[PDB]
RNA sequence: CAUCUCAGUAGGAGCGGGAAAAGAAAUCAAUUGAGAUGCCGUAAGUAACGGCGAGUGAAACCGGCACAGUUCAAACCGAA
RNA sequence: UUUACUGCAGCCUGUCGUUGGGUUGUGGUUCUGGAUGUACAGUGUAGGUAGGAGGCAUCGAAGCGGGUGCGCCAGCAUUCGUGGAGCCGUCCUUGGGACACUACCCUUCCGGGACUACGACCCUAACUCUGAGAAGAGGACCCCGAUAGGUGGGCAGUUUG
């Protein structure tokens, strides 16, 4: 496919950041990969810089079979920083806007137009 | 087991039969040139090599290294060489094969590109280049074969100094001698049928004769290849 | 079915020949062959199978890929007199596995910690690697932990050269029960070596 | 005398403690049972192997010494 | 010591792995356009075989073309037409097979596309050599692991009453 704009990723960031603040978001692999398997998340974020690179290989074609809108960052250290934690999270997921839901459904419209 | 022969011997490195790297002056090989140059230089003397029995060239070239040069004949202290890719055709210079003019005389060429040298090297040796097609080059080697070599070689223009060194017999076992104390070479060699059944396989018997046919087969195991190596005539000619 | 990533970590190594793994493979087999015999890695090339095996992230754990030619014993032929049963040495493999091989090297290479397990992380035609996980038994970490503290005893020094770890045991014979086992158990040595 | 025997012996390399190794059934049984391991007794010079020659050669059942069971990986929570 | 008996190294060669991408000649594997199925012809082409026969047809069926699957330039299909009826067969071309639509499930036809194994050629990205390195030269060959066959006093254990 085409990667996204810079600014779609920031905007991905920021909705990141109000969900955090004000709804709910799994972050962690392991997490974010059940949450998917049971099917709430709003929108799958995922860094490329995994070595090795199994750790998310199995996330896009599983989003793809589930229909999730995922989401491709450069690096862990700014994912990880946007969750709120001190240490660096491969993947999260956005399982309830709370308030960021607009950026939800933009993001997602985007995505489209992007795929 | 009867004993090892000579040749394992060789093989195993021992000090009898090393080399006496100690003695020889210095490795010869091209100079080397990155892509696109074109160095040059000044003979400054011309010098004897132990290892060869023939003259060597010192150079000394611009950008300050000095290097022993195989030494064709006629190079004088003096006179300066054009190693590269642009030199021109003449005695001394190092250029390449592929734009060397047939019948010309050349010496020390490589086997594949920036190899320094390693065909027609001994005393007044010199090959020649036939035919030039668009991939390869046919030089007659001084053996009397065809080799097929790469266009973008190098080998300097002329034959090797020294010609004529086997004109002189040694007439005595003490001039050989004194040659053969810079080589790994042994000196003097027992023939085989004057030792024993253990020594050798011609070896033994009440009166010395090989007792088995000389020539060998070239699959014959290590220790056995011994006399005409997988011959394919014998005699001379009638 | 909820299922956890390691799940999917194990599926996608479960057949290497037929996934994307291959690609990967091809890869890394250029930056593996440029290095050396023992190498110390950041992470696993595998989570789940190191999980498994008694891998945790903490302090004075260690992984490393270790590197093991191909092939059997190579022997050398006997310079002096057999008897035509004990002359012949080139069809004689040896008795010791490669996974063996690959431990002991690891622990020779690495005298103050102590070897826990390995697996195999991948092979071509010259070379086999495995991935050998060591714990340090005088760490903090480990001597406060209550699942790994049976290490810091008088017991387990050199524990992956007397045949203790698991594949030390298969190589033992001991990995069963019952038929089979008669001469096998408590040890080798035990029986004048008629085992294995 | 060549398979066999001498013999996994002599010898070698590595590791290592007051002991070490083993150890809680993907077991042994036979119709239906037993219930971690080690060591001693017996089975027994029996089954089995073998120029079926010379020779090599067990285990289970049963009786004793001594007794002891547990910890991770994953599914659920996600830094507690 | 050897063309004594039995073996073992070394070397030569086949196969498997390392080992990839194309060019085409191979053969089926596998897939379509027609039952292609047709001599005692035929009004019919044995719509395999076959309820030994009954539905189709200006509401589409015919004889002919270079000939449309194909074959006996006949003729079942309606195809590009051409005339504007081939109907079943209880008129069976009374059959090698005698024949009618919801059956062709199957002589076959076989872009043979498709994964495969072979012989030859090409490419570079694995790999090999050279260089401090750029880079250069080879190249899926060679080396290497395993296995099968040969040669083998090079070497070993023995026998020669
Ligand atoms: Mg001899
Ligand atoms: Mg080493
Ligand atoms: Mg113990
Ligand atoms: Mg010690
Ligand atoms: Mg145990
Ligand atoms: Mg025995
Ligand atoms: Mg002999
Ligand atoms: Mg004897």
């Amino acid at each position: 496919k085409f990667d996204v704009p810079e600014e779609l990723t920031n905007k991905a960031l920021e909705a990141l950041e109000l969900a955090r603040d004000t709804g709910k978001i799994k972050k962690g692999t392991n997490e974010a990969t059940k949450a998917i398997e049971r099917g709430n998340a709003k929108l799958v974020l995922i860094a490329e810089d995994i070595e090795p690179a199994e750790i998310v290989a199995h996330i896009g074609p599983l989003s793809e079979e589930k229909k999730a809108p995922y989401i491709f960052i450069k690096n862990q250290k700014e994912l990880g920083a946007a969750s709120g934690l001190g240490v660096s999270c491969a993947t999260v997921a956005i399982v309830d806007a709370g308030k960021a839901a607009e950026m939800v459904q933009d993001i997602a419209q985007k995505l489209e137009a992007l795929k | 087991m009867g004993k090892r022969l000579i040749s394992q011997n060789r093989g195993r490195g021992t000090p009898t039969y090393r080399a006496p790297s100690h003695k020889y002056k210095a490795d010869l090989r091209h100079p080397r040139v990155d892509e696109n140059s074109s160095l040059r230089g000044e003979v400054v003397g011309i010098e004897h090599d132990p290892a060869r029995s023939a003259p060597i060239a010192k150079v000394a070239f611009e950008n300050g290294e000095e290097l022993f040069l195989l030494a064709s004949e006629g190079i004088a202290v003096g006179n300066i060489i054009e190693c590269g890719d642009d030199a021109e055709v003449k005695p001394g210079n190092i250029v390449p094969i592929g734009n060397v003019p047939e019948g010309f005389f050349i010496c020390n060429v490589e086997s594949k590109p920036n190899d320094g040298g390693k065909f027609v090297r001994s005393s007044g040796v010199y090959a020649t280049v036939v035919t030039h097609e668009a991939t390869r080059t046919a030089v007659s080697m001084p053996s009397g074969n065809i080799k097929w070599l790469n266009p973008k070689c190098r080998a300097v223009v002329g034959i090797v100094a020294g010609s004529g060194r086997v004109d002189r017999p040694w007439l005595k076992a003490g001039k050989k001698y004194h040659k053969m104390k810079t080589r790994a070479a042994k000196y003097p060699r027992v023939s085989a049928v004057a030792m024993n059944p253990r020594d050798h396989p011609f070896g033994g018997g009440a009166w010395k004769h090989p007792g088995k046919p000389t020539t060998v087969s070239r699959n014959a195991p290590p220790g056995r290849k011994v006399g005409l190596i997988a011959a394919r005539r014998t005699g001379m000619k009638r | 079915m909820v299922k956890s990533f390691y799940g999917y970590v194990r599926d996608a190594w479960k057949n290497p020949d037929e996934t994307y793994v291959n690609e990967l493979r091809w890869e890394r087999l250029q930056v593996w062959r440029k290095q050396g015999s023992v190498t110390r890695i950041e992470r696993p090339t595998r989570i789940d199978r190191a999980r498994s095996l008694g891998y945790k992230a903490k302090q004075g754990i260690v992984v490393v890929r270790v590197n093991v030619r191909r092939g059997g014993l190579g022997h050398v032929r006997p310079n002096r007199g057999r008897r035509t049963q004990k002359m012949g040495k080139n069809k004689v493999s040896g008795g010791m596995s490669i996974q063996r091989i690959a431990e002991v090297r690891a622990d020779r290479r690495y005298p103050n910690l102590e070897v826990l397990n390995s697996y195999w992380v991948g092979e071509d035609g010259k070379h086999k690697w495995f991935e050998v996980i060591l714990v340090d038994p005088h760490h903090p970490v480990i001597k406060s932990d209550k699942n790994l503290n049976w290490v810091c005893d008088p017991s387990s020094r050199g524990r992956a050269t007397r045949g203790k770890t698991s594949a030390g045991r298969k190589g033992r014979g001991m990995a069963t029960r019952g038929k089979g086992t008669e001469k096998t158990r408590p040890s080798i040595r035990a029986y004048k070596s008629r085992g294995k």
